[PDB]
């Protein structure tokens, strides 16, 4: 079975430059039979460049495929906006196809910090039993951040789940939410309840936090 | 120009079968290979399958060997993937793909490649039962930067199965609003939030309402979300 593996596994560059992706297998595939494909979210994949080299009439002539027997490579000589999505190969020389795991390329810009937000669980939710508090992360670059939830002073781990929007079309940043669920019992048994942020645009760790009942 | 229309999104529990049919329009049917291509939610893309009509051929992925079966019926131009045994892993959009071609009818060339795709189809497997979500506000902080930004949204919690769509003042809200990806928790059930950021001034006197829609439970609710009176 042959195996592709793309990289890097996130490309960052800006607005014209020129973006050249790796697919790299693990044994020859035969008669060049390799495939790209974009993907954009919400949107089925896109064939982009077929037989490692030919490219489907209606796709932009900046996109260029190259390479042969374990090493191929995709290019974009200049990159579009709308150029900024996922990239998938694929190998079909055998009966038994294969992709790759993906690149995703995304917009570079200027580091950003996260404007930090924290929210008590609602009245509405208690009367229910459990308490959700979600700690907003808006609007920073580059995607990578961590966030540390302390009730009490004391550093949580496994009650708690994080979700990343897209990167946006109009300011390249990115958005976090992370949500710390107790049962209403667990959530009464303590007062303080706090997120730390860290990020690379922040010099300090952020912590935006809140007493219960104030 | 060829069409590929999949069946409806599809909703199951652990230990059964389903069957998504890919309806082939346009172009021909029987001599370019009509493959199936799966993605779970926020993974890659995953070669199940493929079939040469006319050749009664299938090829199958080992990972799937036993369980999957894929079928091309050239008298009604579509091709079906049942995939049976189903477990919560195999919860993805299942899309059909068929090779493109150089020219057309059976005397077309095949490239192989997949240039055409249908919209995809949501399976998604699970022992919950269909559940329309709470909508809890998250309410604008009373410590909120006066001249500045304020954050506030909606908690749309405890649902399934996916998709939930959320708006603002029924459209009327589009700048800042973040409608984050949904988790699934470990109860089984949806969960996602849809934040907006605004100006604190606005915070007493604009009214912000969020839309929340889920058609799979057929339940539409529209949350109010207000400072805490403290
Ligand atoms: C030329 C005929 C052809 O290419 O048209 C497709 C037809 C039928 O189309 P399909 O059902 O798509 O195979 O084949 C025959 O008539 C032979």
């Amino acid at each position: 079975e042959i195996v592709l593996t793309q990289s890097p596994g996130t490309q960052s560059l800006s607005p014209g430059e020129r973006a050249t992706l790796s697919c790299r297998a693990s044994q020859s595939v035969g008669n060049n039979k390799l495939a790209w494909y974009q993907q954009r979210p919400g949107q089925a994949p896109r064939l982009l460049i077929y037989g490692a080299s030919s490219r489907p009439s209606g796709v932009a002539d900046r996109f260029s495929g190259s390479g042969s027997g374990t090493d191929f490579t995709l290019t974009i000589s200049r990159l579009e906006p709308e150029d900024f999505a996922v990239y998938y190969c694929q190998q079909y020389g055998q009966s038994l196809s294969t992709f790759g795991q993906g690149t995703k390329v995304e917009v570079k810009r200027t580091v950003a910090a996260p404007s930090v937000f924290i929210f008590p669980p609602s009245d509405e939710q208690l009367k229910s039993g459990t308490a959700s508090v979600v700690c907003l992360l808006n609007n920073f670059y580059p995607r990578e951040a961590k966030v540390q939830w302390k009730v009490d002073n004391a550093l949580q781990s496994g009650n708690s789940q994080e979700s990343v929007t897209e990167q946006d079309s109009k300011d390249s940043t990115y958005s976090l939410s992370s949500t710390l669920t107790l049962s209403k019992a667990d959530y009464e048994k303590h007062k303080v309840y706090a997120c730390e942020v860290t990020h690379q645009g922040l010099s300090s760790p952020v912590t935006k936090s809140f007493n219960r009942g104030e | 120009q060829v069409q590929l229309v999949q069946s409806g999104a599809e909703v199951k529990r652990p230990g059964s079968s389903v069957t998504v049919s890919c309806k082939a329009s346009g172009g021909s049917f029987s001599t370019y290979a009509l493959s199936w291509v799966r993605q779970a939610p926020g993974r890659g893309l995953e070669w199940m399958g493929g079939v040469i009509p006319l050749l009664t051929i299938t090829n199958y992925a080992p990972r799937f060997q036993g369980r999957i079966t894929i079928t091309a019926d050239r008298s009604t131009s579509t091709a079906y993937l049942e995939l049976n045994s189903l477990r919560p892993e195999d919860t993805a959009v299942y899309y059909c793909a068929r090779e493109g071609t150089t020219g057309w009818g059976w005397l077309g060339k095949p490239i192989g490649a997949f240039a055409h795709w249908g919209q995809g189809t949501l399976v998604t497997v699970s022992s919950a039962s269909t559940k329309g979500p709470s909508v809890f506000p998250l309410a604008p902080s009373s410590k909120s930067t006066s001249g500045g930004t304020a954050a506030l949204g909606c908690l749309v919690k405890d649902y399934f199965p996916e998709p939930v769509t959320v708006s603002w003042n029924s459209g009327a809200l589009t700048s800042g609003v973040h409608t984050f990806p949904a988790v699934l928790q470990s109860s089984g059930l949806y969960s996602l939030s849809s934040v907006v950021t605004v100006p604190s001034s606005s915070l007493g006197t604009q009214t912000y309402i969020c839309n929340v829609n889920h058609k799979p439970s057929n339940t539409k609710v529209d949350k109010k979300v207000e400072p805490k009176s403290c």
